[PDB]
RNA sequence: CGUUAGUUGCCAGCGGUUCGGCCGGGCACUCUAACGGGACUGCCCGCGAAAGCGGGAGGAAGGAGGGGACGACGUCUGGUCAGCAUGGCCCUUACGGCCUGGGCGACACACGUGCUACAAUGCCCACUACAAAGCGAUGCCACCCGGCAACGGGGAGCUAAUCGCAAAAAGGUGGGCCCAGUUCGGAUUGGGGUCUGCAACCCGACCCCAUGAAGCCGGAAUCGCUAGUAAUCGCGGAUCAGCCAUGCCGCGG
């Protein structure tokens, strides 16, 4: 889960944003 | 606990069978704080007791937990000499959580993939008396009894 | 129609020095809208307590800026008088509106 | 025709009017049961009126805002009970004994410098 | 990773491109160790700077994009 | 080499990347908050005197 | 059945059996399944030869793939040697690549351990 | 719980509502924030010489109601001359200064503190207001367009209970994977790009394509926590161009 850049969770944890989770 | 001999924290009754008892064992089904899924799992389990067996859900979670109470048990004891399993009686309040630490861990142990069915099995087979649960029960009983010897010491 | 801000450091004496502006609009002005309390906006710092390595044990500062507003009905030159000059604010802001 | 609580529970705050009658219960513009669903609970936060009697011969309307789904659910159960004590006066002798009339005072401890977490210090070594 | 230019260094052109009115120099010595190699600025040997000392490095077609330190490394027995 | 260094950091300086906050106090590179240019230490120090206005000691 | 290389997947969803392939991620396995047209729930074990050949052709064209990359990155690497840049030796020396830490952890890419003595 | 106060609350009550508390109308409620009230073993039973101890009533709160700030004489010849201050001693075309580059990031190894996992009480994707502290005018960036995206355009609003960061996430509902080193896990490496900065080789973070490692719950040992605690899930801030933060100080579910 959040260490995979590539899941929705990925990105929560990382803060960051993009295709696998996009700014609404 | 030094000072007090501590309040046993009361429990809210069930919102459906309203016994206490459930909620207590729903709690310890219960992981990282989330109670839902922990009560849905429990409920989902008394339905697999119907579409099973003609009988009443809480009758045989009620019988099975009575049949995996321990009555004895070896409480350790260090001597300046050697270490003695010594056997006591089983006071009321550890035999009601044995029994239903003992289910879940029982139940988590058993095969099929899910929570609900794994439950209740276990609450089946146990009422039957023949459950792995109660393996870890006549095994406590019996290493008491085996140790029946030091069984004069118990403080 | 008159709109005045008045923030602060020091709570007690907003509601002191911008309550005799409950007081010199309405003997010499008419309505008033009373003081409102704006949520205040608290600045939090925190110091490890020594000058070297004890990364445990801090202390806790914060500065509090408190935010208070003030709405009166009857804009007179009757009122810009002593709401012109006569004064007890020592450390405060006000803005001027309508 | 009307009547009030203000039920509260960590950081929730419920505003209940109770009417009498009917039975349905509108939680923020909601039916009780599209506001809590699935959530296995809920069914406790009317729990004073099966208390009183009361079962469901009242409708009632109520915004509750502020922090948690379970923490409403809760808050709710003050005003429902807070709201029948405020229309009835001998509503009291019945919902003490089984305290729906507490506040509960229960709420997130604060965390502490140096701890991880409150009350959780960090891992001691020794060597 | 950039892509606005090359953000290599004026002081080093200037000396490439005015070698290049006829010059072939291997004494060309440097410390902007973090100037893009340019297209095709090839046949002279920089000497780039570590921290210590300049390194000879004759420099080939295939080498392009890269900074010049690459080549210079910084540190021993790695 | 703290003195050639305290006033260096009051220069305008080749580049504005260089540049950088010092307790103006304690002439100190680390741990300078940006609403006082004050090291952590001169600073819990006058916070305590009061001469900081409207700087008072939490507690919650 | 039998689609890039000497490929050939199984019984699963296509998206997922896709996979098995080097050079197909997840990513590119949507891609292939919609713009050919196939749905991805399906199990190989039961879909059109029509099919299977329009997703052969795709993606074998599309895109390098199945050892012809195994072959490109171990020609990159190879190339990093060059007049030899500084992510040569780290490959040459079997070290991390991306600016990290060889102190502690660089495991990936070191053998198991090689534990010794030492502190006096 | 009361008092005071209406650019945040509201059909609570009625009117208009392009159905956005938006438009008049109103603070009742919620809230925001300033002051007050409340709990004292005061009341009843029982024991006691007393202090008080066991129960019970009332009450939002009982017997220190829950969390802080607060650290006695002193101990460790504890820590710090690198925050600062300071006695003493040593350098004074150099133990001072200024710069370009390098190093603080080295790696056969070994401990500490953590993060992420080893899965089905789980992962994935879609939808679906439960909100409870803070930051913003050399900035927060709504909204549009371009881009799979990072980000780039244009561009509104708010010196900010008014506008923005802001989606809370676990949860719920649907669907999917079927016990597989896997749709578990995301290390490693290849490639292509975004941004900040004079400059990103040594030494940044971010996005995307590919690559997918060890790991199937851990020996002898050993750590934390007694209730909104532990366990679990996100949120913000400080320093700061950016950032190696999984750290730290805080907030709630
Ligand atoms: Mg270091």
């Amino acid at each position: 889960g959040k260490g995979d850049r590539r899941t929705r969770r990925g990105k929560i944890w990382r803060g960051t944003y993009g295709k696998y989770r996009p700014r609404k | 606990a030094r000072r007090r001999r501590a309040e046993v924290r009361q429990l809210q009754p069930d919102l459906v069978y309203g016994d206490v008892l459930v909620t207590a064992f729903i709690n310890k089904i219960m992981r990282d704080g989330k109670k839902n899924l922990a009560a849905r799992i429990f409920y989902d389990a008394c339905k697999i007791i119907q579409e099973k067996t003609g009988q009443e859900p809480l009758k045989v979670f009620k019988q099975a937990v009575e049949n995996v109470k321990p009555r004895m048990e070896v409480r350790s004891r260090r001597v300046g000499g050697a270490n003695y399993q010594v056997p006591m009686e089983v006071s009321p309040r550890r035999q009601q959580s044995l029994a239903l630490r003992w289910l879940v861990q029982a139940a988590n142990q058993r095969p099929e993939r899910r929570a609900a069915v794994r439950i209740a099995h276990e609450l089946m087979d146990a009422a039957e008396g023949k459950g792995g649960a109660v393996k870890k029960k006549e095994d406590v009983e019996r290493m008491a009894e085996a140790n029946r010897a030091y069984a004069h010491y118990r403080w | 129609k008159i709109r005045i801000k008045l923030r602060g450091f020091d709570h007690k004496t907003l509601d002191a020095s911008a309550q005799k502006i409950v007081e010199a609009a309405r003997r010499s002005g008419a309505q008033v809208s009373g003081p409102i309390p704006l949520p205040t906006r608290v600045r939090r710092f925190t110091v490890i307590r020594g000058p070297f390595k004890h990364k445990d044990s801090r202390e806790h500062f914060e500065l509090r800026t408190h935010n208070r507003l003030v709405d009166i009905i009857n804009p007179n030159r009757k009122t810009i008088e002593q709401l012109m000059t006569l004064d007890l604010p020592t450390g405060v802001e006000i803005e001027i509106k309508t | 025709e009307q009547y009030y609580g203000t039920g509260r529970r960590k950081e929730a705050v419920a505003r209940v009017f109770l009417r009498p009658g009917n039975g349905k219960v509108t939680v923020n513009g909601q039916d009780f049961n599209e506001y809590f669903q699935g959530l296995v609970r809920a069914v406790a936060a009317l729990e004073p009126l099966r208390a009183v009697d009361a079962l469901g011969r009242f409708d009632a309307y109520i915004t509750v805002r502020g922090g948690g789904k379970s923490g409403q659910i809760d808050a709710i159960k003050l005003g429902i009970a807070r709201a029948l004590v405020q229309y009835n006066p001998d509503y009291r002798a019945k919902l003490k004994p089984l305290g729906f009339l507490t506040r509960d005072a229960r709420v997130v401890e604060r965390k502490k410098y140096g701890k991880h977490k409150a009350r959780r210090a960090p891992q001691y070594s020794k060597r | 990773s950039l892509k606005k230019g090359v953000f290599v260094d004026d002081h080093l052109l200037e000396k490439v491109l005015e070698l290049n009115a006829k010059g072939e120099k291997r004494l060309i010595k440097t410390w902007s160790r973090r100037s893009t190699i340019v297209p095709e600025m090839v046949g002279h040997t920089i000497a780039v700077y570590n921290g210590k000392q300049h390194v000879p490095v004759y420099i080939t077609e295939n080498m392009v994009g890269h900074k010049l330190g690459e080549f210079a490394p910084t540190r021993t027995y790695r | 080499a703290r003195k050639a260094l305290i006033e260096k950091a009051k220069r305008t300086p080749k580049f504005k990347v260089r540049a950088y906050t010092r307790c103006v106090r304690c002439g100190r590179a680390r741990s300078v908050y940006r609403f006082f240019g004050l090291c952590r230490i001169c600073l819990r120090e006058l916070a305590h005197k009061g001469q900081l206005p409207g700087v008072r000691k939490a507690s919650w | 059945a039998r689609i890039a290389g000497v490929e050939i997947p199984r019984n699963k969803r296509v998206d997922v059996a896709l996979t098995y392939i080097y050079g197909i991620g997840k990513a590119r396995a949507k891609e292939a399944l919609e713009k050919t047209g196939i749905n991805p729930a399906t199990r190989v074990k039961d879909l059109t030869e029509a099919e299977v050949v329009r997703l052969r052709e795709y993606v074998e064209n599309t895109w390098k793939l199945e050892g012809e990359l195994r072959a490109e990155v171990a020609a990159n690497i190879k190339r990093l040697m060059d007049i030899g840049c500084y992510r040569g030796l780290r490959h040459r020396r079997g070290l991390p690549v991306r600016g990290q830490r060889t102190r502690t952890n660089a495991r990936t890419r070191k053998g198991p351990r090689k534990t010794v003595a030492g502190k006096k």
